[PDB]
């Protein structure tokens, strides 16, 4: 029925030297004499102080130059292992596709859109003054510096999902589930489906909705034919696919998603890494400080805009449709 | 043994499984009835098969886009 | 309903253009698969 896929290894893109740049701090406002025009009147002045300045504009100029090249990295790295939400149609044939494994950096973790990341390395200077003033034109130099070279502009966003165990969208229907899809083709892409499995319950599967999930084998079961799909998880009422997972309940990691807003939100959970995904109708007002886990995420135009007291957390988001979410099925049952 | 390909129809390409080894004589009422001079199974541009091939020799596998257009005079354009 | 065009890719070493016939009404997101498979 289907091909077989070997465990070639996966390839390494330049990452990060995740050290910590260091930089001098400027001169220390040298006192200037007064001119006195009797000893200046022939034809430490201003002259040197001013070389000095330049010379460290320009000793400015190189870390500058050094820093980004380092961000350069990082947006490469960043931008290999979380390709746009159009390339992983290609993706499933190269051998690239279960390139992800438990021991890597980037290891369940869901991609949702571009915004700044904050340059995980150092940028430390070593002040050690106790208010002692600086240069004024080198120190508001380096000032300027430190807070534009200090964050990636847009970048691959990542929505983990190693330590998270429950999401709940909220919003508009569609909108939702694109988000949903996005990530969740993008993470069972990436890994073994023999290393993580996925579980749905809505009322409309199979109407061009969730019904994609025909020719997934990443929601299988271990010795179960089922006739024509693989597990088809795929269904409509929650406590059946509980029992339809509760010996599978039990570290392959699950990702349970939810279509309905209704239907006993978290009934299973609330374990020790499994996910509940749940799309939910309207908010909570005045919650007590969500934890980073667990967390509220309100979808926009473009924005996933995160429940922080509005902190937009992703500037453009990554939406998918849902025939390109079939079309990606179709190809990957494939290998 | 079975295989679930997108198969068309003049587009809306169905979601359907079929045996591997049969011949198509039984599948073309088959998807006539599922779906819907005589058709046959084909790859997008590709020559169509013949009515009494195997579906597991031919080399149609789980993914696969398998169309419905009338039989040829004989050449299959190289 | 098909239709007959020819189609060119030009990648490797110079290109390589041969004709098709590709059923129409239908989302191209689909037959891309087949004329890439074919030409490369």
């Amino acid at each position: 029925s289907r091909l077989i896929f070997e465990h070639q290894r996966r390839l390494t893109p330049p990452t990060t030297r995740k050290g910590t740049i260091t930089i001098e701090p400027p001169p220390q406002l040298p006192r200037v004499v007064p001119p006195s025009l009797l000893r200046r009147v022939l034809p430490m002045r201003t002259e040197e102080v001013d070389a000095e300045r330049a010379d460290y504009l320009r000793y400015l100029s190189v870390v500058r130059d050094n820093v980004r090249a380092h961000a350069a990295e990082q947006r490469a790295a960043l931008e290999w292992s979380h390709p746009e939400p159009e390339v992983l149609a290609t993706i499933p044939g190269t051998r690239r596709q279960w390139e992800r494994d438990p021991r890597d950096r980037d290891f369940l973790v869901l991609r949702a859109g571009r915004h700044d990341v904050p340059l995980d390395a150092a940028l430390k200077v070593k002040d050690t003054a106790d208010e002692i003033d600086l240069e004024p034109v080198a120190h508001s130099a380096l000032r300027g510096l430190l807070d534009v070279q200090r964050t990636v502009r847009d970048a691959p966003t990542g929505l983990d999902v190693a330590k998270l165990a429950r999401i709940t969208v909220i919003g508009e229907a569609d909108e939702a589930r694109a988000a949903i899809r996005a990530w969740i083709a993008q993470a069972v892409t990436w890994h073994d489906p023999t290393m993580l499995g996925v579980a749905l319950a809505a009322p409309d599967l199979e109407s061009g909705d969730w019904s994609w999930l025909k020719w997934l084998p990443h929601v299988d079961v271990p010795n179960e034919a089922d006739g024509v799909g693989p597990a088809r998880y795929l269904t409509t009422s929650t406590a059946e696919l509980r029992e339809r997972l509760a010996p599978a309940l039990a570290l392959k990691h699950l990702l349970v998603v939810l279509d309905d807003p209704d239907a006993d939100p978290d009934d299973i959970a609330r374990l020790t890494g499994v996910t509940v995904i749940h799309r939910t109708t309207e908010l909570p007002n005045r919650e007590q400080y969500p934890d980073p886990e667990r967390p509220i995420l309100r979808v926009a135009d473009g924005r996933i805009e995160r429940w922080q007291v509005w902190q937009p957390c992703v500037d453009v988001a990554d939406a998918m449709s849902a025939a390109e979410a079939a079309h990606i099925a179709r190809r990957l049952s494939r290998w | 043994p079975i295989v679930r390909v997108a198969v068309l129809a003049g587009g809306r390409l169905t979601e359907m499984a079929l045996p591997s080894e049969l011949p198509l004589r039984e599948i073309l009422p088959a998807v006539q009835r599922i779906v819907q001079v005589r058709l046959s199974l084909a790859p997008i541009g590709g020559a169509p098969f013949s009515l009494d091939a195997t579906l597991d020799t031919v080399g149609v596998v789980d993914g696969d886009l398998l169309a419905l257009q009338a039989v040829p005079s004989g050449p299959p354009a190289p | 309903p098909i239709v007959r065009v020819a189609v060119l890719a030009a990648g490797d070493d110079g290109g390589r253009l041969t004709e098709m016939a590709l059923p129409s009404e239908l989302p191209l997101r689909e037959i891309l698969p087949a004329v890439q498979r074919i030409v490369q």
